[PDB]
């Protein structure tokens, strides 16, 4: 592998180590378990609307506005309705979802709606505090929070407990004050670690612009796993590293097919959660240095002291 | 009465499951005899006009100096009253002794930090931007109001108009930080005056939050006199709690130490039973004590000292 | 008035001549003649919460605690009854107006200006409410940022609480920006405003936002008795802030306040029209 | 014809003659000149990076200003913004509804050029410092910048990074153009209806009240007639949209004839 990619997995590890890493979830995680896409979405909301689906793609502007057409338009019955058609549904976990809960993270920061991450954490039995509304914050049941910014159906399946229009957007820094500062503190606390987000998707280019505002090396530059199609550019990698992302590449490391995700994702999260005779002196002073402040140690804490 | 019995009863509650969050002014700091804010206003007062407040004149004055002097004789004339060291006064063992989850204080003082240091329980101080991202403990002693642990210059510290005009600006991390505290944790206020800057700022803050969504900071009132019934509605609907120490005990008002330490007593001595007169409430709490252990077949007798503390 | 009068006032002249004048005038003048000081109120309000009777920020929270406490119907219950009293425009209202300025911007709930303007015949379509700034029938402009009773008498037209600050911008975005195109297009001159005014610090602080050398620094007449401080008026000059000594113009009694006013209108009108 | 377009033009042509009628002018107005569109520099951009979504424009020249320099930004920008077109009819069509003030979020001297041949003064208001200096009671405002102080990226605001700052970095431009919005009668001519700005636009509409202000007027001259959903979304966002292709059948690619046709029915309307 790479030297670069050697130095994220390291300082990954590390912090994974030391109880302070966290997973910011995409939702290319999501989509890994056939989850309804959100392109999907609102390829329907387009074909209720104007009566035909959208001739190419949707910009960022077409994802945000054309729900808040229909809802204002077609009214919220019918929003919901949607909603409701599309994601009621239940997917299985991916083998990603296992992954990522296999590091342990301090806390696991998403904005899918779906309940695929809080069907992961039981599955390794492990107990997190769901925060996806703005009440769950003060009455948190747990020390490690999955934190839903984009809400969830777990309060019914309607299109208010979400952030999926125009105006969710627009209105989430006073919809979600609780939540976002929240989020914001855990960002800023913790070591970051992106997945199934694109560059361009909207969540992340509002966490860079926050970013923006933060003092000159004052925060930690969080980690970004890309695993898009194709390679990553030499010159988005270096518009993106100095705006505080540390991508870390999958395409660039393995040289895998087009749309197939889940092994492209596999691959960097495998490299993560995997981990001479003068290395071996080394390591042993390392570990025995800060024993030379006693006076005298008992062997079987020597035992504790080499795990 | 029944309303500061229930304050005292969700402060303990809080404190007991480590959900609690100290917030403490300077009064605190002043009962150590360090210099308080109106001395060095009056001192600047008198350097700028030549011969000797409110909360305009309080970051004015000090603005004024800031410009019409310069920075080093701002600094200066700081640093001679501030770098002056005080012993940490009762107070903050006592408020050390509840176990705080965290610490914000607008206090430039080290006192907090020694009471810490004193009791064992490494607080992570966060006083400027680059401490929030590098904190290994996860218990922040959170100065809000800047330090003088780089130095004693003014820019470390937030005391002059400017200063807090571009707080949000100047220190996005640490406002986020101690907002995220604040609807997280149980919040206590100790050492501040009911119409302080910094507590207005919260209740301002706390405005734009979901109603009902966040639990109701307590402030503690160590004021010379009895609050006024009026005042004490206006603040409780802003989202606060107020206990007075002037009505729990009658103390002569020159003296401060008395009442900080009648509430922290309070705070400290007060446990789940020593409300509990009516055999109606013992039952109760022997009850919620128990009833989870129903769930198990058998419960070892001398297991039952853990359940009832 | 050597250097730092003369060119103010001749200043003043040429852009009153050139017509891009506007005044800002502070409460102060509408109290040269007998009016309710906001002071005044303020002990009033205390009075109804408390037995007897002040910081800018107790300016905002007492009738503030007043309205959350006993309600909305006392407060503006105390507010006519105190504010309903009719009185006669001072000669600071027409020596004003004989300025021909084009807008006139004050944070006066009275109609001791627009009467003015009426008397004298010059018509300013006042603008006091929300609304009034998108149907406006005259090209100059009273606007009263603090609003005024025309509707009713009853608060909610005038900000004067501290919530009515604190919701100001949302609550008036129109008229905050009228008043600072205003400000920026105009040369302002501020008369009967106090140097630590809360109205004139937040205009001093929008000021400061705006970029170096991108706007004309508003003049502001000082009228209360005691000479100027140095160090408060380099702080206020370096505030973007222009400022004519009323007290240092002329020699006169702290009390008598008709004085100094009228020593700094008559010198800008009388010199040099 | 129709009765709601009627009206629409009588309210208009009312506007203009007691002088309170403000012409938002687009890009549309601006590409009859054929002038360079913006996609042409963002697709020159992108060449340039690796040898068109709405995101895209203003990330292409964010990266190239970031990548290459200052340098290359304002050379790239010089070579294509330095054609000298000639003005549209559509330009002196603006001129003669004798508008109060002129908004263009463009960056070319086409419209200032159409005011000296009508002989109409307008103070050009595109930077900062020219708030205060503007002496003419009418203003042409340039909420985009323009190359009048040079050719360099400082003046517009072309690229994300400027859009990001332009309310703290134009305060005084964006208040003027917010207090002009308030206080008159705007039409908006050669924009998209999913254009940046107007969307920017109608979103601090919204701040304001009710029935404090008057709902701009929309000239939409696009090929496709509208949707009906669309027309009823903007129509509740504060716009009143004419349609150009609905007012008349017409050629897709006759962007030309729409433009003109709307405005010489504003025209005859005013007699
Ligand atoms: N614009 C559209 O909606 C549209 C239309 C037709 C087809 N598609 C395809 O659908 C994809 C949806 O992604 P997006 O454009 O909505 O954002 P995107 O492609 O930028 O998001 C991709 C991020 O999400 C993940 N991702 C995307 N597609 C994935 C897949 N098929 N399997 C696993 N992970 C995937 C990746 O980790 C990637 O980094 C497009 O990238 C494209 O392949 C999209
Ligand atoms: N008001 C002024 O600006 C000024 C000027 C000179 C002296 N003082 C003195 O200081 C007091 C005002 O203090 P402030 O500026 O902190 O406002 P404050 O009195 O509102 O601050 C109050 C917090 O500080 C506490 N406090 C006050 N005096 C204390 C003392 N001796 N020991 C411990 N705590 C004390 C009270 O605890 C209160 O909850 C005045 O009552 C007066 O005695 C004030
Ligand atoms: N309770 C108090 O706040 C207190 C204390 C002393 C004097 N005063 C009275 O209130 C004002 C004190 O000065 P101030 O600046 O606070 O005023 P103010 O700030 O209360 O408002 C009025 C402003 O206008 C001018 N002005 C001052 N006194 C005036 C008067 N008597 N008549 C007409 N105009 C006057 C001044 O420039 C003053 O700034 C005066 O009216 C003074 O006689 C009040
Ligand atoms: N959007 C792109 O990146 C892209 C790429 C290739 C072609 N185009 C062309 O541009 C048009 C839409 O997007 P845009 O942002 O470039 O324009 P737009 O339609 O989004 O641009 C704004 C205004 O442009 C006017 N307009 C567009 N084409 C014109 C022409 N040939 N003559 C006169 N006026 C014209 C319309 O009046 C519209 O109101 C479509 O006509 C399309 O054929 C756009």
């Amino acid at each position: 592998l790479d030297n670069n990619v050697v130095e994220c997995i390291k300082e990954i590890t590390e912090s994974s180590r030391n109880g302070k890493l966290v997973f910011f979830v995409g939702a290319g995680v999501s989509t890994l378990s056939d989850y309804p896409q959100w392109w999907r979405l609102v390829d329907k909301y387009h074909e209720e609307l104007y009566g035909s689906p959208k001739k190419g793609n949707y910009s960022s502007d077409e994802y945000l506005r054309i729900p808040q057409i229909f809802y204002n338009v077609k009214g919220e019955m019918a929003f919901d309705g949607i909603l409701k058609d599309f994601f009621q549904v239940d997917k299985p976990t991916n083998p990603i979802h296992d992954k990522i809960l296999a590091m342990n993270p301090a806390h696991v920061i998403t904005t899918n709606y779906d309940n695929l991450i809080d069907t992961a954490c039981w599955k390794r039995g492990k107990y997190f505090s769901v925060i996806s509304a703005e009440e769950d914050v003060a009455n948190a049941t747990s020390s490690r929070y999955l934190l839903k910014v984009a809400g969830d159906f777990r309060k019914g399946f309607k299109g208010e407990n979400v952030v999926l229009k125009e105006d969710d957007y627009l209105n989430y820094d006073q919809n979600y004050p609780l939540i976002s500062n929240l989020m914001k503190t855990i960002i800023a606390t913790h070591t970051i670690v992106f997945i199934g987000y694109g560059l361009g998707d909207y969540n992340i280019n509002m966490l860079l612009n926050w970013v923006r505002k933060l003092q000159k090396d004052s925060f930690h530059k969080p980690f970004f796993i890309r695993t898009d199609p194709s390679p990553i550019e030499n010159e988005t990698l270096i518009y993106y590293e100095n705006k505080g992302l540390r991508i870390i590449d999958a395409a660039s490391l393995i040289d895998s097919n087009e749309y197939d995700y889940l092994e492209r994702y596999s691959a960097v999260m495998d490299l993560l959660i995997e981990s001479k005779d003068d290395e071996v002196i080394d390591y042993i002073y390392g570990k025995i240095s800060p024993l030379f402040a006693l006076q005298y140690i008992r062997k079987i804490d020597l035992k504790h002291v080499f795990e | 009465d029944n309303n500061v019995v229930e304050c005292i009863k969700e402060i303990t509650e809080s404190s007991r499951n480590g959900k609690l969050v100290f917030f403490v002014g300077a009064g605190v700091s002043t009962l150590s005899d360090y210099p308080q804010w109106w001395r060095l206003v009056d001192k600047y007062h008198e350097e700028l006009y030549g011969s000797p407040y409110s909360s305009d004149e309080y970051l004015r004055i000090p603005q004024i100096f800031y410009n019409v002097k310069g920075e080093m004789a701002f600094d200066g004339i700081l640093k001679d009253f501030f770098q002056v060291d005080k012993p940490t006064n009762p107070i903050h063992d006592k408020i050390l002794a509840m176990n705080p989850a965290h610490v914000i204080t607008t206090n430039y003082d080290n006192l907090i930090d020694t009471a810490c240091w004193k009791r064992g329980k490494y607080f992570s101080v966060i006083s400027a931007e680059e401490d929030v991202a590098n904190a290994t403990s996860s218990r922040y002693l959170l100065k809000v109001a800047g330090d003088f642990r780089k130095g004693f210059k003014g820019e470390n510290v937030v005391l002059k108009e400017d200063d807090y005009l571009n707080y949000d600006q100047n220190y996005p991390l640490i406002s986020n930080l101690m907002k995220t505290i604040i609807a997280t944790h149980t919040i206590v206020f100790i050492g501040y005056g009911l119409g302080d800057y910094n507590i207005n700022m919260l209740l301002n803050w706390v405005r734009k939050l979901q109603k009902d969504s966040f639990h109701k900071p307590f402030f503690i009132r160590t004021d010379p006199s009895p609050i006024e019934n009026e005042t004490l509605i206006y603040y409780e609907n802003k989202g606060l709690r107020i206990i007075d120490a002037a009505s729990l005990i009658d103390s002569n008002e020159y003296d401060y130490l008395e009442r900080y330490s009648a509430v922290m007593d309070l705070l400290i001595e007060s446990q789940e039973n020593k409300f509990i007169t009516k055999d109606d409430e013992v039952i109760d709490y022997i009850y919620g004590k128990i009833s989870p252990l129903f769930a198990l077949q058998y419960i070892r007798k001398i297991d039952l000292k853990h359940v009832f503390e | 008035l050597d250097n730092n009068v003369v060119e103010c006032i001749k200043e003043i002249t040429e852009s009153s001549r050139n017509g891009k004048l506007v005044f800002f005038v502070g409460a102060g003048v509408s109290t040269l003649s007998d009016y309710p000081q906001w002071w005044r109120l303020v002990d009033k309000y205390h009075e109804e919460l408390y037995g007897s009777p002040y910081s800018s920020d107790e300016y905002l929270r007492i009738p503030q605690i007043f309205y959350n406490v006993k309600g909305e119907m006392a407060f503006d219950g105390i507010l006519k009854d105190f504010f309903q009293v009719d009185k006669p425009t001072n000669p600071i209202h027409d020596k004003i107006l004989a300025m021909n300025p084009a807008h006139v911007i004050t944070t006066n709930y009275d109609n001791l200006i627009d009467t003015a303007c009426w008397k004298r015949g010059k018509y300013f379509s006042v603008i006091s409410a929300e609304e009034d700034v998108a149907n406006a029938t005259s090209s100059r402009y009273l606007l009263k940022v603090a609003g005024d009773f025309r509707k009713g008498f009853k608060g909610e037209n005038v900000v004067l609480k501290e919530d009515d600050y604190l919701n100001y911008d949302q609550n008036y975005p129109l008229i905050s920006n009228l008043m600072k195109t205003i400000i920026a297009t105009h040369t302002i001159v501020f008369i009967g405003y106090g140097l630590g005014d809360y109205n004139i610090n937040m205009l001093l602080n929008w000021v400061r936002k705006l970029q170096k050398d991108s706007f004309h620094k508003p003049f502001f007449i000082r009228t209360d008795p005691s000479p100027i401080e140095n160090e408060t008026l380099i702080y206020y000059e370096n505030k973007g802030l222009r400022i004519i000594d009323a007290a240092s113009l002329i020699d006169s009694n702290e009390y008598d306040y008709l004085e100094r006013y009228s020593a700094v209108m008559d010198l800008l009108i009388e010199s040099q029209e």
